[PDB]
């Protein structure tokens, strides 16, 4: 405590009441004379030491503080995840025993559990003297931590597991689990530390904290000053010492990286920080001036911030971060560097399913980095190339456990927002429809959980082209025949992407008859034009409920001919019996009393426009004024405002 | 077994975790059933404008292809939890919506 | 099992746990190994000296005198090349030697010249004690002593006690070696193995022990492992000279050749026996929750959260009253003691103090709120109060309570918190060094290691009001002198310049480290940690329904947050602690208020709840009172009510 080091380089004096060496040894630095007062040992001792707080990176001392801003820089392949260079590292044979410790973090890191303890227990049995105890101290400490992760990875995968994750699936043997239990049975690490040589006590203290159940609630609770709502800042401090805690977590290869704690230490900061980022900017935009700020949000982004986003945060976490922290106004940085980490993580992801080699251990903690990554990749501005192996990697070769059609689809539309569809994506995209028409030849069936099936591919396709035709599905469908019926189905859910000839050999198969018949085919396949005929089987029906005057039918027709999609007069001769038809065929006569406003949540933007442009509107304004000065509601506020204003 | 009701007013709904015993209308009879309400106001579509929230039905853990959605004659209600008898509850929350659906098992949020 | 064999691995274990058991190593565990034995080479020295043996002829006397002899007619050369010749093959460790390791001793004094202990010694570093020159050159506070010459050095006759005229003048040739082994005999726990009761080395010992007082020394333990069964007058006369036998026959049946399970049986036995609560009925569950529970009742509230410290880790107390198992293995003794607790016809079960035990543990488990167990909870209704005058803010009373005269070192530490909160800085400093002064005679401790951080804080506190006195400029008051004249800033600097916080608990005696294992939090931010990550979690699930609109219809999530709110604040309160004066608590409180209030008033306006639901159940209320009225009043500063208000 004889000085302060700040998170920015400098050297402060705090409690120093000798002599000031500190600022004898920069001033030793800054000249070169005053330099060459000393031996030849003490010459080489000072070079040593000026090399390490370069490295270290402690610059100055706080007066004379001149031209600070700081840039991290980490340095470990783990990090990065660069996973095939550190299999090719693990096979080159070793040379000193700190490249044992690193194979040793590099195993553990890449799911090999039972290589990286057998690989920590060699390096305990061969380090043991004289000054390296630092070696044999962290070996010991990886070991129990690699022990503790082995028996929750057993816990959670005996139960809660199995045929549910797709398999029994041992993670590991049941001959290394008992001898795991044997070699720990009754090991304690609160005395790891009093156990070492004194020397190694008074030299090496600074690591004691490593023994500790928790080491990471000084800076939980420092986290309190980022809430402050009163008018270096604290985001700067708590950014610079979150980076210097996972540089030394990361780059002395330490496996207290993969635990709970530091995952939810990581989200809390970040979380906290983008809040403080976004308040301070509402601010400013409500005192100074609409845009005299600029509208621009000071937290600027970075490669390593996008890594750690998509390495601790799962997919909720994120979506909160989205809905309470407007992201969209948040620029990215270096977008290269984003670029490649995303195609080796597709890279990576395209060798883990093509191989058959799954490795269960590293598939649970590689598949949620991957989703992160991959829902996080819409902010990023992505090249040709990039794009193409993304979705490549995406749409095929991606698990269907973990991702299927519907939250793929989510994840692709999200993908297209800032890049748009060129042509390499739409053959992609077509080509992944041509897979599952072929796959739906059969007792098979999709199966999705949001809803969203291959419909929305060929809808979004349409939408991006609207002159696109697939011939590989027109010559699908042209050798079609009427024995398979799910395939004519699957067709028609994809019916505007065929070509014309094979659209006409495609309607033998199916014809509506009643009333049944054509909301089924409108439902499902596309009869958007409205034939005469069609209007009146509709009349029929009308006409039947008519004389014979509950689910809902006749406000679909109703909202049809408001959307002008039957032009007749017959409609009103069905005045009286559902109040929403009366509603959407006559709303100049139409009585205001039996409205409800509820109505107004079941339909689109479409329709709610088409409304807002009828005049109709100052009744719905006046309800929906009513509903929000009553209850404060949140839905009816948002219409109001986006349509009716 | 009111304790894990929820309400969600964006698309006046109610999540609850119960199974239907519903019966389809002209005598079709179906076993515990359930239903999944999905909202999601940015789809691309073409003339079936008038939706917002789609609704499937799930028989059987396999979902069911509807051909004529007619079923008026409620359900025994039971609290898969521990097998309560909730209809009474059911139907006088039905009667007081004037949504569709007024009880699902799960609600998605596509927003 | 026999009532004595029970006391003695209770004892075992118990000193294992503390740390200070010690283990005395017999040559019988290097022979499980089938190591060479002294008396082959015995039959070798016969056979190279005299020419044949004889196996009839072979007393204690003569193991010890043959070498001797053979040492002086043939010389040294032949001595160190048969010794080479026969101990230079190395054999694998024993399961024994691992399962020794397994009990976590202090330390290893071992008779054997050799390396089996020491190659099976896993990832464990011990200091190798087996010369002189090594004594003092000792690298850790492990020593693995081998009391007669270990072949490190060599494979030479001069680093070993094997003859008889190395016995005989052992105490000369290692003074320092003995002085150390007496030390450890005399304060650690003992535990024989691998001895015959007939040992040299064993009556040595004893004859050693006769010379001590009757008091002083504890009674070493034995681990016997022969063939026969001991006879009671041999186990009487060895019981009445100082040591307590357990013996291995008794233990397990076998036959005459057995010798690794009879070993293996009581090896076994007392490590399994280090988890196991020796429990069956219901008095040991009082006496052992009574044990555990006891040293807290010199604190008067002690937040639930905390409590599954206490029962290193074997129950979750929740916030809410309930109890639940999470890593118990025993006899469920918290369930038994609710039993009791329910029932009163069960309370005549046991005896009168162990009744009276159970009445003061009742008493202390209804005020602190711990309920019942989780499945049985059912309506429970839950109260706050705080009973301190420091938080009502009554000053009057404080001043009359601080002039009045105190009778114990309570009401004086009550004195120096409110003078302390008084803003008399001085007086209080001073009344808490006559706290420490006077606290040389105590029973417990605990008001010893308050007061002491209390005045750390209050150096902090009186140090930071200098700083922005001076700094501030002056503006406030004439000169914005404190009554902080430089002598006493100074006198409180050279009486503070080598305390440190983070030794100030590894220091306390080994009784409060086990005891008081909660307060060890205080000296930092670390007991400000397990609410304020929950904290954190619970506000990132509140608002996530808040912008989904969802109304729950059951339990709310902020009962939780203001539980521990609550229970932060009583258990600050009530023991009189400075900590409630600092920034972190002042922001934890504003953060809670803050979300509780912001939860309340978006469940105030609910849409549907009257038209339907409310017929059924309607429970939504948040009701300001006295207390929330002072925790806003005191912790918040006036932008944030103004945020709040804007909200």
């Amino acid at each position: 405590y004889d000085y302060h080091f700040e998170v920015n380089g400098t050297v402060v004096r705090h409690k120093n009441k000798g002599f000031g060496y500190m600022e004898r040894f920069f001033e030793l630095k800054e000249s070169c004379d005053e330099r060459s007062k000393l031996s030849k040992k003490q010459y080489e001792r000072f070079n040593a030491l000026f090399n390490f707080f370069e490295k270290n990176g402690v610059i100055c001392m706080a007066k004379d503080a001149g031209t600070l801003n700081t840039s991290i820089e980490i340095n470990s392949l783990a990090y990065h995840g660069k996973y095939d260079v550190m299999k090719k590292f693990i096979e080159e044979q070793s040379v000193s025993i700190e490249d044992d410790y690193k194979k040793a973090f590099f195993l553990a890191c890449l799911g090999r559990w039972e290589e990286s303890y057998d690989l920590y227990s060699n390096i305990i049995l061969n380090s043991i003297d004289e000054s390296n105890g630092c070696v044999y101290y962290l070996s010991q400490i990886n070991r129990y931590r690699i022990y503790q992760s082995i028996t929750q990875a057993v816990t959670q995968f005996n139960g809660l597991g199995l045929l549910t994750f797709g398999r029994h699936y041992k993670p590991f043997t049941d001959e290394f689990l008992a001898r795991i239990e044997r070699e720990m049975t009754n090991f304690n690490i609160d005395d790891l530390f009093n156990g070492m040589p004194f020397e190694f006590q008074k030299k090496y203290k600074i690591l004691e904290f490593l023994s500790d159940n928790q080491f990471l609630y000084d800076d939980t609770v420092k986290l309190f000053e980022l809430t402050n709502k009163v008018r270096m800042s604290s985001d700067i401090v708590v950014l610079l010492r979150l980076y210097d805690n996972l540089r030394f977590l990361y780059e002395n290869c330490l496996w207290s990286v993969s635990f709970h704690e530091f995952h939810q230490y990581i989200r809390n900061s970040m979380s906290l920080l983008i809040e403080k980022a976004e308040y301070e900017r509402t601010r400013d935009i409500d005192e100074l001036g609409f845009s005299f700020f600029g509208k621009k949000s000071g937290f600027f982004m970075e490669y390593y911030d996008f890594v750690n986003i998509s390495r601790h945060f799962k997919i909720d976490d994120i979506k909160n971060l989205e809905r309470s922290c407007s992201i969209d106004k948040i620029r990215f940085g270096e977008q290269e560097k984003i670029e490649e980490y995303l195609v080796g993580i597709a890279e990576e992801i395209t060798k883990q399913f093509s191989a058959n080699g799954m490795n269960v251990v590293f598939y649970t903690q590689f598949i949620s980095e991957a989703k992160a990554a991959l829902y996080f990749a819409k902010y990023v501005k992505l090249s040709e190339e990039g794009l193409g192996k993304i979705v490549k990697a995406l749409l095929f070769y991606f698990p269907e456990r973990d991702l299927d059609i519907g939250k793929r689809y989510v994840w692709l539309e999200r993908l297209t927002k800032c890049n748009e569809l060129p042509k390499s994506i739409i053959s992609i995209i077509d080509d992944f429809l041509v897979l599952q028409a072929e796959k739906h030849i059969q007792n098979y069936s999709e199966v999705s959980s949001n809803g969203l099936y291959s419909r929305d591919y060929g809808a979004l396709i349409k939408h991006f082209e609207k002159n696109f035709i697939s011939k590989r599905l027109s010559e699908i469908t042209l050798c079609l025949t009427q024995d398979k019926q799910k395939q004519i189905d699957f067709l028609f859910k994809l019916l505007p992407l065929l070509s014309t000839n094979a659209k006409s050999h495609l309607l033998s198969f199916k014809s509506v008859e009643n009333i049944n018949d054509l909301m089924n085919g409108i439902r499902i396949g596309l009869i958007d034009e409205f034939t005469p005929e069609h209007e009146e089987l509709i009349i029929e029906y009308l006409e039947t409920r008519k004389v014979n005057y509950s689910n809902d039918y006749m406000s679909t027709f109703g909202i049809w001919y408001f959307l002008e999609e039957i032009n007749n007069s017959k409609m009103e001769e069905f005045i009286g019996m559902d109040d929403q038809y009366d509603f959407f065929v006559d709303p100049e006569n139409f009585d205001y009393k039996k409205f409800i406003p509820s109505w107004l949540k079941n339909y689109n933007d479409k329709l709610l426009g088409k409304i807002a442009g009828n005049k109709m509107k100052h009744h719905v304004i006046e309800v929906l004024k009513e509903r929000v000065k009553n209850s404060n509601d949140k839905r009816y506020l948002e219409i109001l405002m986006n349509y009716f204003i | 077994a009111t304790h894990d009701l929820v309400y969600h007013s964006k698309i006046n709904t109610f999540v609850w975790d119960v199974e239907f015993d519903i019966v389809l209308s002209d005598s079709k009879e179906l076993n515990k059933c359930y239903f999944v309400k999905c909202f999601n106001p940015y789809r691309i579509n073409g003339k079936c404008d008038f939706a917002v929230s789609s609704i499937d039905i799930f028989s059987e853990g396999k979902r069911l292809l509807i051909e004529n959605e007619f079923n008026f004659k409620i359900t025994k209600a039971v609290h898969v939890a521990t097998s309560k008898d909730v209809t009474e509850i059911v139907l006088h929350l039905s009667e007081r919506i004037s949504s569709p659906f007024p009880i699902v098992k799960e609600v998605v949020y596509l927003d | 099992l026999d009532n004595n064999v029970v006391e003695c691995i209770k004892e075992i274990t118990e000193s294992s746990r503390n740390g200070k058991l010690v283990f005395f190593v017999g040559a019988g565990v290097s022979t499980l190994s089938d190591y060479p034995q002294w008396w082959r080479l015995v039959d070798k020295y016969h056979e190279e000296l005299y020419g044949s043996p004889k196996k009839g002829n072979y007393s204690s006397d003569e193991y010890l005198r043959i070498p001797q002899i053979f040492y002086n007619v043939k010389g040294e050369m032949a001595f160190d090349g048969i010794l080479k010749d026969f101990f230079q093959v190395d054999k694998p460790t024993n399961p024994i030697h691992d399962k020794i390791l397994a009990m976590n001793p202090a330390h290893v004094i071992t008779t054997n010249y050799d390396n089996l202990i020491d190659t099976a010694c896993r990832g464990k570093y011990f200091s190798v004690i087996s010369a002189e020159e090594d004594v003092a050159n000792a690298t850790s506070s492990r020593y693995l002593l081998k009391v007669h010459g270990d072949f490190r050095k060599g494979f030479k006759g001069e680093n070993v006690v094997l003859k008889e005229d190395d016995y005989l003048n052992y105490d000369q040739n290692y003074p320092l070696i003995s002085n150390l082994m007496k030390t450890i005999i005399a304060t650690h726990t003992i535990v024989f193995i691998g001895y015959g009761l007939g040992d040299y080395n064993i009556n040595m010992l004893l004859n050693w022990v006769r010379k001590l007082q009757k008091d002083s020394f504890h009674k070493p333990f034995f681990i016997r492992t022969d063939p026969s069964p001991i006879e009671n007058e041999t186990l009487i006369y060895y019981e009445n000279k100082g040591l307590r036998i357990i013996d291995a026959a008794s233990l397990i049946d076998s036959n005459e050749y057995d010798y690794l399970e009879r070993y293996s049986a009581v090896m076994d036995l007392l490590i399994e026996s280090q988890e196991n609560k020796f429990i069956t009925k219901d008095d040991e569950v009082i006496d052992y929750i009574y044990g555990k529970i006891s040293p807290l009742f010199a604190l008067q509230y002690i937040r639930k959260i905390d409590l599954k410290h206490v029962f290193e880790y074997d129950y979750h107390f929740e916030v809410n009253g309930t109890v639940v198992r999470h890593k118990n293995k025993g006899f469920g003794y918290m369930e038994r003691f609710f039993e009791l607790k329910e029932s009163c016809d069960e309370r005549s079960k046991l005896s009168k103090k162990q009744y009276e035990r159970f009445n003061a543990l009742f008493n202390f488990f209804e005020k602190n709120g711990v309920i019942c167990m989780a499945k049985d909870a059912g309506t429970l209704n839950t109260s706050i109060e705080i009973n301190s005058l420091a938080y009502h803010g009554k000053y009057d009373v404080m001043k009359k309570f601080i002039e009045e005269q105190s009778v114990s070192i309570e009401d004086d530490y009550k004195k120096a918190f409110f003078l302390a909160c008084l803003g008399r800085w001085e007086e209080s400093y001073d009344l808490y060094s006559n706290i420490i002064l006077n606290s040389i005679d105590e029973s417990n401790g605990c008001v010893y290691y308050l007061s002491q951080i209390n005045r750390y804080r209050i150096y902090q506190s009186i140090t930071q009001a200098v700083t922005q006195f001076n700094g501030l400029g002056l503006l406030t008051f004439g000169r914005h002198y404190k009554p902080f004249t430089d002598e006493f800033l100074a006198r409180i600097e050279r009486e503070m310049t080598n305390f440190n916080i983070d030794d100030l608990f590894n220091g306390m005696p080994f009784e409060f480290q086990k005891k008081y294992k909660i307060l060890e939090f205080l000296s930092d931010n670390q007991f400000l940690y397990d609410d304020t990550v929950k904290l954190f979690e619970l506000t990132n699930k509140v608002r996530s329904e808040m912008s989904e609109g969802s109304y729950s219809f059951g339990m709310s999530s902020d009962i939780v947050v203001l539980l521990r709110l609550y229970d932060n604040l009583r258990f600050l309160y009530e023991n009189c602690l400075w900590s409630v004066s600092f920034h972190e608590f002042h922001q934890y409180i504003r953060n809670s208020m803050s979300l509780l209030i912001e939860k309340a008033e978006y469940e105030r306006t609910r849409d549907i709840d009257e038209l339907g639901f409310s017929f059924f159940g309607k429970k939504s209320g948040f009701f300001m009172e006295y207390y929330d009225f002072v925790n806003i009043s005191r912790h918040f500063k006036i932008d944030d009510i103004k945020n709040l208000e804007r909200s």
